[PDB]
């Protein structure tokens, strides 16, 4: 389990023994990741169904119930980055994932129950943050296991496939609420599981800007990702967005990993900006796809409005990154060269702050997953039309266009 | 390379002490150290890895510590299976080894039990005749072995052989063999073979006459 | 149960090849790197060097530049050292142990002698030796003129292990000469036969020898 | 021309024996009688008995009656004490010394330091001591948790010989510790090297340390 | 048994001064007096018997007289050399030594130069710590030493050691070493060694910090 | 050479050192006193050939420088007792030996020339009665060294071989006179030389009036027949030369003292002396009938009753030393032992005293035979003299012993 002698950077070591302690590493970290994305994004699919089972909460109070596990997620994100080299890789995972347990079956059963106060489904949500967490952890996990020049591919695995949990949970959900207990309890078979094979495969070793970009494409995915099936049920209730909304984060999820491998090769802060043109064009155009109190409007449009924004913001998340990782190397290389070292140093070092940027880069950034469905609260309950925020919305992915320009290309 | 000197060479210490070996590298190896124990004639035995992990098997008396370029390794409460010669290897970058440990254990002094041996009459036909001694179970190490034919010491044709200390009562036993032709044998008649030990400060005399 | 297990003692003249093996089990071999450690007589361990199990490499100690090769064959989960145009300071027991990194060498063969010689290889002469008085008796037995090593002798074909000191072999005129005592009670003996057992591998002898009042 | 030459020094447990050995020669050893002198540690001279040459009979002191012999081996020119059934009381050095009775105890021997003791023999650890004013530093070298004395302590061999105060070991827990220091010209460190050897006997040690900036 | 008791027990005096012990013993011991020198580690010098008479290559400076229970020996111009125990000694009916004399040299008040050091990092993997300090080639022996840990004063763990005289210049050193745990040695910073001796009211320091 | 600490009644010493030293002390300490002996009776034999070489003396004033010797041979042997204790025997040995070369070299040389004076001649007798001290010396030497018990026989073995010395003259010195006189004279001056030296090296330093009569009576005899004998059986019997059977004479005197003690302590002390000089009477006697087998047979006799007469005069006064310090110490109420040692110390104090007065019968007995001869022609004139004396004695010894 514990592993005294590690040696990346050294293609001898990586040969007899890296690649193959490496790669079962990451290969357990996987699900364990995006089983935290499936226990994130719970009441992205449960608050939907919580009056359909017979609860009278403001349809504001549910966006709201889907807004706050952003909140400890963001907040937690931070913290949970300094937890591996403390307890380990094998240890934490194990930890992280188990204790996910905690919300998915007090939720299965406050749900069964018609009783059960606001108060309680506000704690299951904010302790559902918890697994937001999760990937700053496993991110830096992984940056450990990996050789400097390999850990590209290695994280892009891991929180691409981690990112398509949010995804996988909206495709089940649903399908398995044949009620609302088992798009609960479905999860705990599987959590316990990959908490048993992380305890047992596993091991232990031994710029405020590129937050406010990447809040701006990863924090809308994750945004869009709380209160889409929220939204499409205040605008077109006779419809089942369940069936619908999981296709949307899915094709985000794509996104994103096309969104660096784009990026280099037509320019990391070029493609940012023209995919901020595109977030704000396809921001502008969803105001000729609601109906009005009601209802005069267009769902296949508003539709397919939205899974362009789940595309533009799955693809300026990839995007960004690889701007942070780009403006890291242009940093570690000025600065070698200056005290006169190889250019090794510079990719190893560029790798590690890149890492070490991680934790704060995306905690800024998952603070979005907040503020957009509660902004969809407070123009319903206000203005009773969700066009209060999206004018927000335009004004921000404007100000994104700008900011972008302004500081680079 | 990186190169490893270990103390002492060499130390003898009571039963229930506490060895220290130590080790220092010419240059930080960043705690990867390995101890070794080799008993003669077996194979080595991995004691402890990175500065201070046991093996799993081997016992807590053992343990190391240490970083850089300065590291040791004890042996708690000393036992006799605990004889042997003891490594320092480093594996930072490629590997080397200490010079080794050869450890002894101390025990209540013993005078070696003596017997003497004719030549057998199957090696007599040969023309080479062989006196045999055997001094066993004796401590310390250290004793000298004299040879009288008819009173008149013999130095020539003396070969000695020694075992290693023994694992279970830290003795030692050691063997003289007086070699001669058959001639040389047949002209005298009295052989003697003289163990002069730390334990008496007169010697055990042991001999046969070829009658 | 691990275990690595090594071919047995080699004779050759100055000028020869030997090649040793080591038979890995009870792991999976391509897992990890696979050691080898010199030890001439009377001085410490030596590394050598490693092999990589997982792609071949080799990798040699300053020291062992030339003349040596380690190979491997995975199918048999097994690794060869390789010796060549052989020098008497070749003379030495020959270790194959496992891993160069997390617990390095932390299993090892049993050892591999290489005698590098022009000595004939000759049989032993093995005489018995009786007694020429306290409640017990030591016989003892003598093994001359014989090379190389190893020769191994028993007491009544390993029954009589206990008494028993073999005295390490003592080489002259390029001629190895060891022995071995035995003590047991006077009630044993005469009454019960106690015999001598030399094999002497390398010239295909085995030889018994009855101690006789 | 005229020496005595004594054996060794030794520790032994209570209840065990010694025996120490005076060797004479320069002289005829039968014409003179041979004299034995206790001194305890910290105490003074104390006269034990003296045995007859020619006679080969003993007189003992008072006190050293029962538990004490001397011994004779007229051809060997040697005079033996032997102490049986040892207390910590009998520490102490013993000393032969020639003549009762014309120019009493006129040569001495060197001194046997005998020590009872139950405490077990171990090894020093040696340390080098460089420093932290003017043309010459002083080095020192600490040599810990040894026993029993004596140790023996040298610079360069005893090549450094000057500018030397080795300190008498302190006993604590059963442990000796000891050390030495040696002030040179600063033109001549780290110019040249300066080691300390320590030479522990009673455990068969010796270990050089060489003292580094 | 013939008593002898011997006076003075100690004492110091000059360089070229004069000493005179005395003996009495209990009963007339007919002129059969030695007298003996024992310098530390060496073994025993006779100087004198029969009361009076010089042993061949002995000085002049020597010399001792009585008779019946009274006896006395004098160094008239005392020597650096002279350092030792001397002692008296009757052979009348057996033997009997007396109690001894322990004699010093005086010499011109020097004061110790004085050296700290620092725990090797050899002592340091063991988990133990040493500081040490020389005070050396002072005079006279009487003298103090302090040991303060970060201001603080420490007086747990000190160990003190001081030579014989100095056989050439009259001199002593001393050493003083404080043993700490590689803990307790590695939270403080600095580390202060006081000599207080009689050739100054403001002692010498000496001192280091862990950098 | 000086010896501080020395032990001689301490078994455990005298083994230890003790014996070894003695011994070798005695070894040197005897050849040393028969060349003393040697030296003092030098004219018994010179005095005889001094006509042969040319000189004009009378028989008498040749009997003269025969008694000469004993006369401060005599005197000089209580101031020679106390020589020891003050110088020491290692010194003392040395040079009393040693001065002994003056006299043994002056008349090799004086008896060469023809017309040396008479003068010269008595001289050198007087200085060859030095060596007759020796004996009182070595004798208080050699009681000092031994235990005063084991004194017996090395007292016995000093005195006796010292006494041979006569004997081993008068063997030689008739003999060395072929390859003439300087040689009975100068064949003691490497002899003397030897063991001074030998003496020197060899050796170390430590740090009744009637008994006297009677010890007169017999060593007095011994000793003046020695030095009188060659001189009378001359102007007895011209014939003959007697110097070829002289020696045979003291030979058979020295060897009767040894048996004198071991015969006396045997068969009584008083009764041996009583009986002995009923033979020094009868012998006495006997010689008026032979006035030459006989003459040299009687006088052969005469030898021999003066032999154990001295050996029995010893053990007799022993007997009185021990018999009065037993009954001393008995009264203080000591041990037997105190009693031995002391009568040890008594007898040997005593002894330079003596031994002193015994030796002025070597001045006498040839200076009556030369008065006598010159007087009358006859020796029965002192020859009556002596008869009357041991019968004086014989009368003295039952009157105040039997
Ligand atoms: C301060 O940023 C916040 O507001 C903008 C709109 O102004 C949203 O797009 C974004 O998700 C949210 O995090
Ligand atoms: C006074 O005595 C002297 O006279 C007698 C003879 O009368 C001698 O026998 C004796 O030796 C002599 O000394
Ligand atoms: O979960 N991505 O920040
Ligand atoms: O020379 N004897 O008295």
């Amino acid at each position: 389990a514990v592993i005294t002698d590690w040696r990346p950077e050294d293609p001898a070591f990586w040969q007899q023994r890296g690649q193959r302690i490496a790669s079962r590493n990451l290969w357990i970290s996987v699900p364990c990741l995006l089983l935290a994305f499936c226990v994130w994004m719970l009441f992205s699919a449960v608050a939907v169904n919580l009056p359909k089972v017979g609860f009278n909460f403001t349809t504001d109070q549910l966006f709201m119930l889907t807004a706050l596990p952003s909140v400890s997620g963001a907040l937690l994100r931070v913290p949970y980055s300094f937890m591996v080299p403390i307890f380990g890789g094998r240890r934490w995972t194990a930890f992280s994932t188990g204790i996910l347990i905690i919300p998915c079956v007090w939720l299965g059963f406050a749900v069964q129950d018609t009783s059960t106060p606001y108060s309680v489904f506000i704690i299951i949500s904010l302790l559902c943050g918890f697994a937001g967490a999760n990937f700053a952890s496993s991110m830096a996990n992984i940056s450990f296991f990996f050789p400097k020049q390999k850990q590209g591919g290695a994280l892009g695995l891991n929180g691409g496939l981690g990112n398509m949990g949010v995804s996988v949970m909206q495709l089940v959900a649903p399908l398995v609420v044949s009620y609302l207990a088992n798009a609960s309890w479905i999860w705990v078979p599987f959590l316990a599981i990959f908490t048993i094979a992380a305890w047992f495969g596993m091991n232990d070793l031994a710029l405020w800007i590129m937050s406010l970009l990447y809040l701006a494409t990863f924090g809308s995915f994750i945004g869009f990702s709380a209160g889409f099936a929220m939204l499409s049920k205040t605008q077109f209730p006779d419809v089942q967005i369940l069936q619908y909304a999981f296709f949307g984060p899915f094709i985000g999820a794509l996104a994103r990993s096309a969104g660096g491998a784009l990026s280099d090769r037509l320019g990391g802060t070029r493609v940012t900006l023209v995919n901020f043109i595109l977030m704000a064009i396809f921001s502008g155009l969803l105001f000729l796809t609601l109906p009005t109190d009601g209802q005069g409007g267009s769902f296949m449009a508003f539709f397919a409005v939205f899974l362009a924004l789940f595309l533009t913001a799955g693809l300026g998340s990839g995007s960004t990154f690889q701007m942070i990782s780009v403006i890291f190397r242009k940093l570690t290389m000025d600065r070698v060269k200056a005290e006169g070292g190889s250019d090794e140093r510079a990719m190893r070092e560029a790798a590690t702050d890149t890492a070490a940027a991680l934790g704060f880069i995306s905690a800024i950034g998952a603070i979005g997953g907040f503020f957009i469905p509660k902004a969809f609260g407070s123009s319903l309950a206000l203005t009773g039309s969700p066009v209060g925020a999206m004018k927000v919305f335009l004004i921000f992915y404007i100000a994104c266009v700008v900011i972008t320009w302004a500081v680079y290309g | 390379d990186i190169l490893m000197t270990q103390s002492p060479s060499s130390l003898s210490v009571s039963v229930g002490s506490s060895v220290t070996i130590t080790c220092q590298a010419s240059q930080n190896i960043t705690n990867y150290i390995v101890w070794y124990q080799q008993k003669p004639g077996q194979a080595p035995k991995l004691l402890i890895y990175y500065t201070s992990t046991l093996e799993s098997g081997i016992p807590s008396r053992f343990s190391g510590s240490g970083s850089g370029r300065d590291y040791s390794f004890t042996i708690s409460n000393l036992q006799p299976e605990d004889v042997a010669t003891y490594y320092c290897l480093q594996y930072n970058s490629l590997l080397t080894f200490g010079g080794g440990t050869k450890l002894e254990i101390k025990r209540a002094d013993a005078a070696p039990t003596v017997s003497i041996f004719p030549p057998s009459s199957e090696q007599l036909t040969s023309g080479g005749a062989s006196v045999v001694c055997f001094l066993n179970n004796f401590y310390p190490k250290n004793i000298n072995v004299k040879w009288k034919i008819d009173g008149s010491e013999r130095q020539n044709g003396v070969l000695n052989s020694w075992t290693d200390q023994d694992s279970k009562d830290s003795t030692y036993s050691m063997s003289s063999t007086l070699t001669l032709t058959k001639d040389e044998y047949e002209r005298h008649n009295s052989y003697t073979c003289e163990a002069t030990h730390k334990t008496s400060t007169s010697p055990i005399v042991k001999s046969f006459n070829r009658n | 149960q691990i275990q690595l297990v090594q071919s047995g003692p080699g004779l050759k003249k100055p000028g020869q090849t030997v090649k040793i093996s080591c038979k890995a089990s009870g792991y999976s071999f391509t897992d990890y790197g696979m050691n080898w450690v010199k030890q001439a007589p009377g001085k410490g361990l030596e590394w050598m060097g490693w092999i990589n199990t997982s792609n071949g490499y080799t990798t040699y100690g300053a020291a062992f530049k030339g003349r040596f090769s380690f190979s491997v064959d995975n199918s048999a989960s097994t690794a060869y050292l390789q010796l060549s145009n052989l020098k008497t300071a070749d003379t030495a027991v020959y270790f194959c142990a496992r891993s160069w990194y997390n617990r390095a060498m932390d299993y090892w063969g049993q050892g591999t002698s290489v005698t590098v010689s022009s000595a004939k290889t000759t049989a032993p002469s093995v005489y018995p030796l009786a007694p020429v008085t306290g409640s017990s008796v030591t016989l003892g037995c003598l093994v001359k003129g014989y090379f190389p090593e190893p020769v191994t002798l028993t007491w009544n074909s390993g029954s009589l292990s206990s008494g028993v000191h073999t005295f390490p072999a003592v080489l002259q005129s390029d001629l190895y000469t060891l022995s071995s005592s035995v003590t047991v009670t006077s009630s044993t003996w005469p009454s019960q036969s106690i015999t001598c057992n030399v094999a002497h591998p390398a010239s295909s002898t085995k030889v018994d020898k009855k101690i006789e009042p």
